[PDB]
């Protein structure tokens, strides 16, 4: 049967990016010239890997993972960048194999007055690693007295929602993102092309 | 509770300097901490900023030749100024970030550097003459539109830029009421209800974006008797 990348590309609601999710492909034929031939995306760019070969390989596995940002910060999706998305929400490594496909979603995902469901992670001490996913949700220690779970001054919320409101500029309106992966270990291969 | 500069001067060029900012209670390594500077009689513009976790920032008017550090021991954070030139000549402040990484809410005394020889923010009037009592507005406007990425500051002649209202309209701890802020998407505005005569000032909008651009902060109102 073909991969189902509808339940990926066309869910209801995307996750936050703080919260990103990854969706497992498996024992499927995979035709990816019907994602890379669609006027529907704005960003495809693949890295290790051409578009036009994807077809002539197979993979033990394939990852998509999926999540919303501003327009701005799709430009953080990509090896070697840095800041908050790529920094503390999340990392692509600097070598990469796989594909980065995102779509304007102001339709889906803007509310008149303001959508604030779709959350990033603003605050963390340190920089994520590739693939790294972090939900916590304590209390960020910004000065010097420990906060014991007490929000109050200096002692801040981590996580803060974006403000999706139909009138955005496009660099703040909502983006779906979809990140491919392939995975190719000594098993069986499980998704290849047609 | 307190960012204090040090290390400004008056020097020629073809040299090398570097600022520090020693910081009480705020923690530079656990902030978004910045520099931004003022030259004599202009506007603010944001020069850098250092993440938590590491990553830097830089306006292009300084790239390649101002970079920004910390030393976590010292609780210091440091601007090395190399190769300086005339028009790097300002009063260089050091800040924290809060909300959204980009709203100043605190900012040191400013120390004085002199050298020897994307969205546009709109902010009218330039200069506003009133008198005492009086109900007045500033309007600041943005080419796209930008949510409620708006923040705005009060500067007294010879002080620091202070934050009063963060979010568009919500108001900054211990301002008082008669300042009010309002809108949303392009247009935003500051009210202050009844003139009073320690509001004479300067009033910066900002739009609050992750990154130093050019047009991070309006050109300012003069707000006179
Ligand atoms: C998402 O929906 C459109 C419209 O029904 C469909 O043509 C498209 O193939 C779907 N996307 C995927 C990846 O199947």
């Amino acid at each position: 049967n073909l991969c189902p990348f509808g339940e990926v590309f066309n869910a209801t609601r995307f996750a936050s990016v703080y919260a990103w999710n990854r969706k497992r492909i498996s024992n499927c034929v995979a035709d990816y010239s019907v994602l890379y031939n669609s006027a529907s995306f704005s960003t495809f760019k693949c890295y290790g890997v051409s578009p036009t070969k994807l077809n002539d390989l197979c993979f033990t596995n394939v990852y998509a993972d999926s999540f919303v940002i501003r327009g701005d910060e799709v430009r953080q999706i990509a090896p070697g960048q840095t800041g908050k998305i790529a920094d503390y929400n999340y990392k692509l490594p600097d070598d990469f194999t796989g594909c980065v496909i995102a779509w304007n979603s102001n339709n889906l995902d803007s509310k008149v007055g303001g959508n604030y469901n779709y959350l990033y992670r603003l605050f963390r001490k340190s920089n994520l690693k590739p693939f790294e996913r972090d939900i916590s949700t304590e209390i960020y220690q910004a000065g010097s007295t420990p906060c014991n779970g007490v929000e109050g001054f200096n002692c801040y919320f981590p996580l803060q929602s974006y403000g999706f409101q139909p009138t955005n500029g496009v660099g703040y309106q909502p983006y779906r993102v979809v990140v491919l992966s392939f995975e190719l270990l000594h098993a069986p291969a499980t998704v290849c092309g047609p | 509770v307190q960012l204090v500069e040090s290390g400004g001067g008056l020097i020629q060029p073809g040299g090398s300097l570097r600022l520090s900012c020693a910081a009480s209670e705020i923690i530079v390594s656990s902030n978004y901490m910045s520099w931004v500077r003022q030259a004599p009689g202009k506007g603010l513009e944001w020069v850098s900023v250092l993440y938590p976790g590491g990553s830097t920032f830089y306006a292009d008017s300084v790239k390649g030749r101002f970079t920004i550090s910390r030393d976590n021991s010292r609780n210091t954070l440091y601007l090395h100024m190399k190769s300086p030139r005339a028009e790097d000549t300002a009063v260089y402040y050091c800040t924290r970030a809060l909300w959204e990484g980009a709203t100043f809410d605190y900012w040191g005394q400013g120390t004085l550097v002199t050298v020897s020889s994307d969205i546009q923010l709109t902010q009218s009037p330039s200069f506003l003459s009133a008198s005492v009592g009086d109900r007045i507005t500033i309007t600041c406007r943005a080419s796209q539109g930008i949510s409620s990425y708006l923040a705005w500051y009060q500067q007294k002649p010879g002080k620091a830029p202070k934050l009063l209202i963060y979010a568009a309209s919500t108001l900054q701890s211990g301002v008082p009421s008669r300042f009010s802020g309002s809108g949303s998407g392009t247009e935003f505005t500051l009210t202050i209800s009844s003139l009073q005569p320690e509001d004479f000032a300067t009033y910066y909008c900002q739009h609050v974006n992750s990154f130093p651009g050019p047009y991070t902060f309006g050109q300012g109102t003069k707000l006179e008797i």
